[PDB]
């Protein structure tokens, strides 16, 4: 995988490409790894597919019964509950996650979780054995503040990255944008990105 | 240390018109070491007949096991039981042990007394149910049974030939393995008769 | 009445007649009082005997080398508590390298008291508890019950006829609590309030029971011929 | 008389302490009332705030159990509450394990075997509530189920719990046998509130102020509360007719 | 093992050969992969023979048992939920590849499922050692807008590619179509391409050509 | 707490008898009668069934009379139920010591097991004691035909001839006036009913309202058959003694 | 009858007279209060000098929970200590998972279903103490007061014990007079006085003043106790107001 | 806290009657008329569904249940206790038989199984015995069409044909002069319907009365196609109007 | 440990025993008796890891002790042989199993006749005219195959030991210092002195 979230003045935007591998052989190229545990509050997947399904399932049962009692969680909790999960059983997990999500009186949020289960709060993240490749790029090219269109053509220019140098990255970019507005689902194909 | 051909051992079974056949070796040794000439891998419960090749203790274990399951089974249902149904009860005891098998190869065969048909069924250690409409084989010859089967089987054969196709498949299989052989048993199953034969094999 | 059975039911006036039982338990036993300064914390009691052929049934124990208290009613359960402080103490001492503070020690007595009072099966604790100790804050004197509640004071008694001492504390206060670096004279106070609780019996060598505590004093029991001073 | 204290049966068949709950259901003297639209459920319930120090907006016994479903609870509020956070618990649990959201009658089915456990079980007490689920069902469509301190669980067309059912009840049932129908045929959740206010009111034989109701409404993937100025601009409109 | 699963207009089909291996050798020539979970909910099973015929067993009879309870059909969802759920607890070790498929009152579906627990969503998909046999046909061949009986051909093709060209896979194409509003249909034996031709010679002995020592009566009544 | 409410099913009275067996025994002494007579060559099962209703199944229906084992039978009084829960224990610890042993497991350690069992709830668990007695039918080769009765107390008598459940005063008196040592099968059969005739609360014995069953060495040669008499069998025997 | 003897056993009226004699130790003991303020919470409590020999200041009544809740009671002091042990533990368990301190109103059910729970088995008694709590959150103040069935609501001011009567006239009377809200430091001086005047019911003995607060100005959100010049002004104001 | 009732709640009285039991079936007798007829090719289950309220919808309510395809039930006593068990009883026909050998169990051994339920609640601790008699109509292969009736003792019978609960007594007199051994399943059924109009008071119609059928396999029922040894579930519930339509030729 | 045999005549079981026990470079005993008496007419001889083998064979002589005085009856050979297969077949599975080979020779008084069951460690059971236990097999099984006879007296089953006994000596690495010779017959157990 290739992953990354970046926010921006109106919110954040989570970006993955569709990729899962067995070795060499593409198992799925047209999957999804960013994933729903909250209405605003999202996470995008990278390690072991079913490490991350199955942590993410029980993330977003702790948030629904979470908002049953207390109400809308905010971003920073979303990430303490992956963060448990991640840390507690780190010999037993394969698992690399970004969280993301929006407040109203925070706005957009960005937080990942490495192997180890540490978490850390940034601007933006990237992650995925993609990621290594865009390392520079991305910190070359990343400003706070941003614009709705110039945070998609950053990701969208990222991950083309990402994908062209790893082979374990491919297919589509799939963006989520996290506003006040709501949930915007963006989809790029090769034919446009791989000529940038 | 292969605990399916410590042992060793062979069963097959084939049907026939309106009959079925279920034959095995008699040899227990263990490895080159042959011990007993005696012991027979056939058993059966009522009407249905269960061969079993494999690790020896558990070939015993297992007889002893289903006899328990069967008796109980006849106490509450008035019945005896059917090879279809007994092929599941030995499917759910051999998976119920999963990840710590009964290390067998159990070969099922009868006639349903309810419908007449002829019925044989084979499993993997794990439980997984193989049936088929012409013959099953099972244990450490198992390639040369397959091999005899698949060339010597015909269809619709009386008793009678039934006898004589699954003896030879069993014979020859049981001369190209040094683990099998010393001995031989075939029984013969008709609707409401059973006829079991001694066969002579060569007893190196 | 109808409502004595067990220490899980109330009253119809709201009352724990096990709790109460309890109380009662230490009304019978044999007297004891706590005083204290700003520098040092002193226990007296008095000691019980059988018959003339037995001995004198010993009323204070040390919990830690700056703390302990004496009893008063059910010995056995003084036997448990005390061990229980003994075991929370040390505990404080091994993983925080920290002399466990008076005032704690008071509150985790309170709660173990307390879970033998809502529940089915057990009983409460029939003893009443003087804790004396000195700490990062000074001398301190502790009043445990068995009904859970823990205060803390510069002075009191509990037992047989304790109403006289009592009194006699709240007479002496303003003099006692400044007998500041004067052990003997801190003890004497003590010997002097709890002779107002005897009754055609006197203190003698081998009945009277002293403890003290303090800046420089590590929690110390005198009996035997080490009373004989202050009879 | 040990048979009256504990949940076993007495010469006569019967079970007090259940029916003894039944009674503490009343405790709190309190009517709610449920009816269903065309696209809605709506549930309305009295609210009674007669301490001037209460906080008012923490006074309710409606309870938002999943995104779909809502429980209006007839009873003490302990017990309500301590009936709504396992239902919350339990429709998320299905949630989990089965991958759907947990249906407005299942839940209902699963509170009632809860409560009948205690009435077979010795140690544990019957809850003296009456819980009321609503929700738009996605196979079901408008769904009122409504559970017992027997066990027992119904699915409704309307309903009405309280001191005063009866006369809601019958209110409600003449006006089903003049309409033919099973709902309020009405567009508009915001009219099917009016009426399931109209006819409490029909009912009741009073008049109710902004602060003298509670107001749910159940949805397509939603059930929501109704603000205090939702409901008086609710009883503007039927003021104004 | 080769198994597909395909949407369609109105529904979804899945397929599988009928091959069981131990080793190089055929055990089962003619041995079902396709699952009923519930009436019309099917799962074609890849991996450990057993594996995949308890699992789906027993999650089946969890299956109606919650429809009973609910007074509800079966969602393909649940199935799904309850399988993988199942196989992550068992971190592989019950060696379960399987292509779940239904339809349900939300509407028609098909997944894929991994012996570690991760599920997949697609219009198509295959499993097993054929799979990338069938892949490379699905892939040649998949559209949009399919129909029924378009459907049916490219996932018996696809089967087929894995029939000839893998040698874990063989025999014949089992095929079940699940339609929305209809009953689902089993296809056992769909296709045989596989027949045994005649034998040369017929190797039926002349009686009493095996030499015995002993014969007996055996009693099998009471 | 729960103190409150508990019967303590397992003491004593101040006469040293266990109430509640006491009481189960009473409320078997209600039951239908059941009789077991011991002959040299087998053994007779004869029971009562509970005031019948016409519309009753009376072949498909199984009261009184349960398979333990092939070599061994029982006849039941009291609660159904009850000796139902205890039969399956008893046919599973059957199949227990021949899965061990390779043995037909010999009647008395069956008996004293199922007795065991009765004990344990007489002195420990708080719980109530099955309201069951048992007539235990049974062969071997260490003793041959053997008949054994137990009750709630989970003690456990031999006997040649023996009845329980309702009337067992008048029935055991008839028994002991007619049973002698040299008794066949056919005269024991002939004994059980001539017994449930003149002890039973009905107005006439009839076959409906019977269970019947035999344990003979009647198969061919050296091994035991169990009987379980069909209503057609009962009304036959019935019959050929003269009594319908 | 005997309805009355186990706890968790409904009587013909469908009450549980175990925790209706619960409440009964809970008007036996003494008053305790709660003012909610413009931004935040005051709460203050009556503690009899039953001897000369008690240590003033020295035997704390008013309990904090995590950092930013405090809770006070009236009755069985030790079944109260039990409540906030427990209220620790959900408070911590709630932080642990969920990063963010425990909101009041979550915390408020956390006791509410714990008490509750004491009411369901007879193997249990209930508890001896209503309890008045609160503090701030992301959400601003709240109060609340918790009694032995387990019921508890959000109030403008709360009152439990010997002078609840009393104390609940005089919070009425500021709740009428400041429609628009009062300050953090007047609620303090009124609190001071509130408890003076429910002392006219428990006047044998004198008594010693403990007060405490969360203000999101005044204590920047936390829960701290009312000490030295603050208390000695708060005790002032009451002390002129009863002459 | 923890369940303290580990003692039986039911126990012999010096009279020799286990109390609770009794007042179980006391229960049961006051409970709604429930019946049950076994034909030659068929049984017929039957009972007046009672409502609480006309604003109720006792189509939500089931009192006849589905325990396998080839079984169900009906019940006179308490409601509750019964869907509970109902719940129960096909768990165990799955766990304790179908698990093990792949098909569903005989009548018999589901009554059987339901029968021990029933008995532990009447010697376990702190539990009273359940408040309903069941009765359990089903066929299988070996056995045929068989109908059981199940108390709270724990007890059951094989009957040709019964009735329980509130007019049991009227109820069972009436299938005495009208069963015979040639009934065909039609005749049953309207035997059925005449044995209920007697306990029923106010409407008779297909909305106030729930019956069901064990006869012929339904292949329309089975939801699928293709394995021709799977012919469908026996059990069939009848439709409100089905009923209407043999309730004018009564 | 190591030699274990055993042979059922006509009349009579033999069991024959090896006397020796080696731990590491040192035979630390020459004279035991690697035998327990289950019953008065059954005997069981074992071999196998130090420990096991003895403690083995004391469980099942005490589980048998047990038996008889609960019943007042022995039980028959075959009864004990299945038994002890049993034991040994739940031992396989456990955390630690019991690694030792055991024979059984008893004399069956209901059915006089003497009968000889060989048992490994596996929980493998089989009933044999002739056994043995580890490498002594290895020589004696074809040595018996020639010269045994069903109809065989004591005297001369005995002297049909001691042509394996000598052969043992003669082609065995080890010294295994001689056996231990037991008779069971109608008249139960008995050792024979001087072999
Ligand atoms: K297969
Ligand atoms: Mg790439
Ligand atoms: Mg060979
Ligand atoms: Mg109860
Ligand atoms: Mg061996």
């Amino acid at each position: 995988t290739s992953i990354m979230a970046v926010t921006f003045k109106d919110g954040v935007i989570l970006g993955a490409d569709s990729r899962t591998t067995t070795g060499a052989y593409i198992a799925n190229r047209v999957t999804d790894k960013l994933t729903r545990v909250h209405d605003k509050i999202w996470c995008c997947r990278s390690g072991s597919a079913a490490d991350t399904q199955a942590i993410a399932d029980i993330v977003q049962y702790h948030l629904e019964l979470y908002t049953s009692q207390y109400g809308t969680p905010s971003t920073e909790t979303a990430a303490s509950v992956f963060k448990e999960l991640c840390y507690e059983n780190k010999d037993n997990l394969t698992a690399g996650i970004i969280v993301a999500g929006y407040d109203d009186k925070n706005k957009g949020e960005v937080y990942t979780i490495p192997l180890g289960g540490s978490v850390h709060k940034l601007p933006y993240a990237i992650a995925g054995s993609g990621s290594t490749f865009i390392y520079g790029y991305c910190d070359k090219n990343f400003r706070e503040n941003m614009s709705k269109e110039e945070t998609v053509d950053f990701i969208k220019h990222s991950l083309s990255q990402a994908i062209k140098w790893d082979g374990s990255s491919g297919g589509v970019i799939r963006m989520v944008v996290l506003t006040a507005a709501g949930v915007e689902r963006l989809i790029f194909y090769p034919d446009e990105y791989e000529q940038l | 240390s292969d605990p399916s051909s410590i042992n060793g051992g062979i069963v097959v079974a084939m049907t026939g018109k309106d009959c079925v056949a279920i034959a095995c070796d008699l040899r227990l040794g263990s490895q080159s070491l042959g011990v007993s000439n005696k012991f027979e891998k056939i058993f059966h419960y009522g009407h249905v007949f269960l061969g079993i090749t494999g690790l020896a203790t558990d070939v015993t274990t297992l007889n002893e096991m289903f006899r328990y399951k069967t008796n109980l089974y006849k106490l509450k249902e008035e019945r005896a039981i059917e090879p279809e149904t007994f092929t599941q009860l030995v499917s759910s005891s051999l998976y119920e042990r999963r990840f710590g098998p009964y290390f067998v190869g159990p070969v099922v065969a009868g006639i349903n007394s309810k419908s007449g048909k002829p019925f044989i069924a084979g499993f993997d250690l794990i439980g997984c149910i193989d049936e088929a409409k012409d013959f099953i084989v099972s244990g450490t010859a198992s390639d040369q049974l397959f091999g005899m089967c698949e060339s010597l089987y015909e269809p619709n054969l009386e008793p009678e030939d039934l006898f004589e196709t699954i003896s030879q498949a069993l014979l020859n299989a049981a001369d190209r393995d040094a683990l099998s052989g010393w001995g031989a048993v075939v029984y013969i199953i008709k609707k409401d008769e059973v006829v079991k034969r001694y066969l002579k094999m060569r007893q190196d | 009445n109808n409502y004595d059975g067990d220490t899980v039911t109330f009253s119809p006036t709201g009352r724990l007649f096990q709790v109460e039982y309890a109380l009662e338990a230490i009304k019978q036993g044999s007297v004891t009082v706590g005083l204290r300064s700003n520098t040092h914390a002193v226990l007296v009691a008095l000691k019980r005997n059988a018959d003339e052929l037995s001995s004198y049934q010993k009323k204070i124990i040390k919990c830690d080398e700056h703390m302990g208290l004496s009893l008063a009613g059910l010995a056995p359960d003084a036997r448990v508590l005390s061990n229980y402080l003994r075991q929370q103490c040390n505990y404080s001492s091994l993983v925080f390298n920290r002399k466990l503070a008076v005032e704690r020690a008071g509150h985790l007595l309170c709660d173990k008291a307390q879970k033998n009072t809502q529940s089915y099966g057990g009983r409460p604790y029939g003893v009443g508890l003087l804790i004396i100790g000195y700490d990062k804050s000074g001398a301190h004197l502790l009043e445990f019950q068995p009904s859970g509640n823990v205060t803390e004071l510069y002075g009191t008694a509990i037992g047989a006829r304790s109403q006289g001492a009592k009194t006699y504390l709240e007479r002496t206060l303003d003099t006692f609590i400044k007998i500041d670096g004067n052990p003997d004279e801190l003890i004497k106070a003590g010997v002097e309030a709890i002779s107002q609780s005897l009754r055609d019996e006197s203190l003698t060598v081998d009945n009277l029971s002293i403890a003290i505590v303090g800046k420089d004093t590590p929690f110390t029991i005198y009996d035997g011929e080490a009373v004989a001073k202050y009879i | 008389g040990y048979d009256r204290h504990i949940t076993i049966f007495s010469p006569e068949g019967r079970l007090y302490q259940v029916e003894y709950a039944f009674k503490a259901t009343n405790q709190t003297n309190i009517n709610s009332l449920a009816v269903r639209g065309k696209d809605c459920t709506v549930v309305i319930s009295q609210k009674k705030v007669p301490d001037k120090l209460l906080d008012p907006t923490t006074v309710s016994y409606i309870f938002c159990i999943s995104r779909t479903i809502g429980m209006v609870v007839n009873g003490p509020i302990p017990d309500a509450r301590n009936a709504a956070l396992r239902a919350k618990a339990e429709a998320a649990e299905f949630r989990y394990k089965y991958g759907y959201d947990m249906p407005c009658d299942v839940l209902a089915k699963r509170m009632a075997n809860l409560s009948q456990i205690y009435t077979q079980r010795a140690y544990m007490r019957p809850l003296g509530v009456i819980l009321t689920f609503v929700s738009v069902d996605e196979e079901l469509g408008p769904s009122i189920y409504k559970t017992d301190p027997a066990g027992y669980y119904v699915g409704y067309k309307a309903t009405a719990t309280g001191p005063k059912q009866q006369e809601i009840t019958t209110n409600l049932e003449n006006h089903f046998k003049k309409s033919k129908i099973d709902h309020i045929n009405e567009e508009s959740w915001e009219k099917v509130v009016e009426f399931a206010i109209t006819h409490m009111i029909d009912a009741l034989g009073t008049e109710f102020s902004k602060n003298d109701l509670e107001v749910g409404v159940a949805t397509k993937d939603k059930f929501f509360t109704l603000s205090a100025e939702n409901i008086e601009e609710r009883l503007v409109a039927i003021a104004e007719q | 093992t080769t198994i597909v699963g395909v949407k369609f207009n109105n529904g979804v089909v899945i397929a599988a050969d009928t091959r069981s291996t131990q080793g190089p050798i055929v055990a089962d020539k003619n041995c079902a992969k396709l699952h009923r979970i519930s009436p019309k909910i099917w799962c074609a099973g890849a991996g450990t023979a057993a594996d995949t015929e308890a699992v789906t067993q027993l999650i089946g009879s969890n299956i109606e048992l919650h429809s009973l309870y609910t007074s509800r059909e079966p969602r393909v969802v649940s199935a799904l939920q309850m399988l993988k759920q199942h196989l992550f607890k068992y971190q592989g070790h019950i060696g379960a590849y399987l292509i779940v498929a239904g339809v349900d009152p939300t509407g028609s579906h098909l997944f894929s499922i991994d012996a570690h627990g991760s599920t997949d969503v697609g219009y198509y998909l295959s499993l097993g050692s054929g799979s990338l046999a069938a892949m490379a046909v699905l892939e040649s061949h998949w559209k949009q807008d399919l129909t029924k009986e378009e459907a049916i051909k490219l996932a018996s093709d696809a089967i087929q590619a894995g029939i000839w060209n893998d040698l874990g896979s063989g025999s014949n194409v089992d095929v079940c179509v699940m339609e929305i509003g209809k009953d689902a249909e089993y296809l056992r034996n769909y296709l045989t391409p596989n027949v045994r031709e005649e034998k040369q010679k017929s190797y039926k002995f002349p009686r009493g050509t095996t030499a015995v020592l002993k014969e007996s009566i055996v009693n099998i009544c009471d | 707490g729960s103190r409150r409410y508990d019967s303590r099913t397992t003491i004593f009275s101040p006469e040293g008898r266990l109430y509640q067996v006491e009481y189960a025994l009473e409320s078997i002494s209600h039951a239908g009668t059941a009789i077991g007579i011991m002959a040299s060559d087998g053994i007779v099962l004869a029971a009562e069934r509970k005031v019948t209703s016409t519309l009753l199944e009376q072949d498909t229906s199984t009261e009184k009379l349960y398979k333990l084992n092939d070599k061994i039978a029982v006849a039941v009084a009291g609660l159904t139920a009850d000796a139902e829960i205890l039969i399956n224990t008893a046919r599973i610890h059957a199949q227990n010591y021949l899965k061990t042993y390779n043995e037909d497991i010999p009647v008395e350690i069956l008996v004293r097991r199922l007795s065991d069992i009765k004990q344990g709830y007489t002195q420990h668990g708080g719980l109530r004691p099955f309201g069951v007695s048992f007539i235990y039918a049974g062969y071997d080769d260490r003793y041959g035909y053997q008949l054994y009765t137990s009750n709630p107390s989970g003690n456990y008598t031999g006997w040649k001839a023996i009845s329980v459940g309702a009337n067992t005063s008048a029935a055991q008196t008839l028994l002991q006036m007619d049973y002698k040592d040299d008794m066949k099968v056919d005269d024991a059969i002939e004994l059980a009913l001539k017994t449930l005739s003149k002890t039973t609360d009905s107005s006439a014995l009839t076959y409906d309202r019977l269970e019947f069953a035999t344990i003979r060495k009647g198969a061919n040669d050296g091994e035991v058959y169990q009987k379980i008499f069909k209503p057609q069998e009962i009304k036959d025997i019935l019959v050929k003694t003269g009594i319908t | 009858t005997g309805y009355d003897l186990s706890n968790s056993v409904f009587s013909p009226d469908g009450r549980n007279f175990q925790v209706e004699y619960a409440v009964k130790a809970v008007e036996n003991g003494t008053t305790s209060i709660g003012i909610k303020c413009n931004d935040g919470v005051v709460f203050a409590v009556e503690k009899l000098i039953t001897s000369k020999l008690l240590v003033p200041q020295k035997n704390v009544k008013i309990q904090v929970v995590d950092r930013h809740i405090g809770c006070v009671y009236s009755g069985l002091i030790p079944d109260g200590r039990h409540l906030v042990n427990r209220g620790r533990e959900e408070a911590a368990s709630f932080k642990k998972l969920y990063k963010t301190p425990i909101p009041i109103p979550a915390f408020a059910d956390r006791l509410g279903q714990y008490v509750q729970a004491h009411t369901l088995y007879n193997s249990v008694r209930p508890f001896g103490v209503s309890t008045i709590f609160g503090g701030v959150d992301k959400n601003g103040a709240h109060l609340y007061m918790l009694e032995p069935s387990g019921s508890y609501w959000g109030y403008k001011g709360a009152a439990t014990g010997k002078g609840r009567q009393s104390a609940k006239a005089e919070l009425e009377k500021l709740v009428d007079h400041h429609p628009e809200g009062l300050s953090a430091r007047e609620a303090v001086k009124q609190a001071a006085k509130i408890i003076y005047l429910a002392h006219e019911d428990n006047k044998e003995k004198d008594f010693e003043l403990e007060i405490s607060w969360c203000s999101l100005s005044e204590t920047n959100g936390l829960h701290k106790f009312v000490k030295g010049d603050l208390l000695q002004e708060a005790i002032d104001f009451a002390q002129k107001e009863i002459n | 806290m923890t369940d303290r009732y580990s003692f039986s709640l039911t126990t012999f009285s010096p009279s020799g009657k286990l109390g609770q039991i009794d007042y179980a079936l006391t229960a049961v007798k006051q409970g709604v008329t429930s019946l049950g007829i076994k034909a030659t090719n068929g049984v017929v289950i039957a009972t007046e569904k009672k409502s609480s309220s006309p604003l109720a919808m006792s189509e939500t309510l089931s009192k006849v249940s589905l325990l396998t395809p080839d079984i169900g039930a009906v019940y006179s006593g308490m409601g509750p206790d019964y869907r509970v068990l109902v719940d129960k009883s096909r768990k165990v026909a799955h766990t304790s038989y179908k698990r093990i050998y792949g098909e569903y169990p005989p009548t018999k051994l589901l009554v059987s199984e339901v029968a021990k339920i029933m008995q532990e609640a009447t010697q376990s601790g702190g539990v009273r015995p359940f408040g309903v008699s069941l009765l359990i109509a089903g066929h299988d292969e070996f056995n045929g069409f068989s109908l059981y009736q199940v108390d709270p003792s724990g007890s059951y019978f094989p009957w040709k044909a019964t009735a329980i609960g509130k007019g049991s007594v009227a109820a069972k007199t009436f299938l005495e002069k009208r069963w015979n051994d040639e009934l065909e399943l039609e005749d049953a059924i309207h035997i059925a319907l005449l044995t209920l109009k007697e306990s029923v008071e106010g409407e008779f119609n297909g909305d106030t009365i729930e019956l069901a059928i064990i006869g012929d396999e339904n292949p329309d029922l089975l939801g699928y196609t293709g394995i021709p040894t799977d012919k469908g579930p026996r059990f069939r519930k009848l439709t409100s109007q089905e009923i209407n339509d043999r309730l004018e030729a009564l | 440990m190591d030699i274990i045999l055993g042979i059922r005549v006509q009349d009579s079981v033999i069991l024959a025993s090896s006397k020796a026990v080696t731990r590491g470079i040192s035979v630390l005993k020459d004279s035991d008796d690697k035998t327990r008496q289950l019953s008065p007419h059954t005997l069981m001889s074992f071999a196998g890891e130090a420990g096991d083998t003895v403690q083995f064979a004391e469980y099942i002589q005490a589980n048998i002790q047990l038996y008889s005085i609960r019943e007042d009856y022995e039980l028959s050979p075959q009864a004990v042989s299945s038994f002890v297969r049993q034991e040994l077949a739940k031992s396989i599975r456990s955390r630690r199993p019991y690694q030792v080979n055991v024979l059984i020779g008893g004399y069956d008084k209901k059915k006089n006749k003497p009968e000889l069951y060989q048992i490994d460690y596996l929980g493998t059971k089989v009933e044999l005219p002739y056994g043995a236990h580890g490498y002594s097999g290895f020589y004696t099984f074809s040595l018996l195959d020639h010269h045994y006879r069903p109809d065989m007296t004591t005297e001369e089953g005995l002297d049909l030991l001691k042509l394996c006994v000598q052969e043992l000596e003669k082609r065995m690495p080890m010294d295994f210092k001689g056996v231990i010779v037991k008779i069971v017959d109608k008249d139960g157990i008995r050792q024979v002195d001087d072999f």
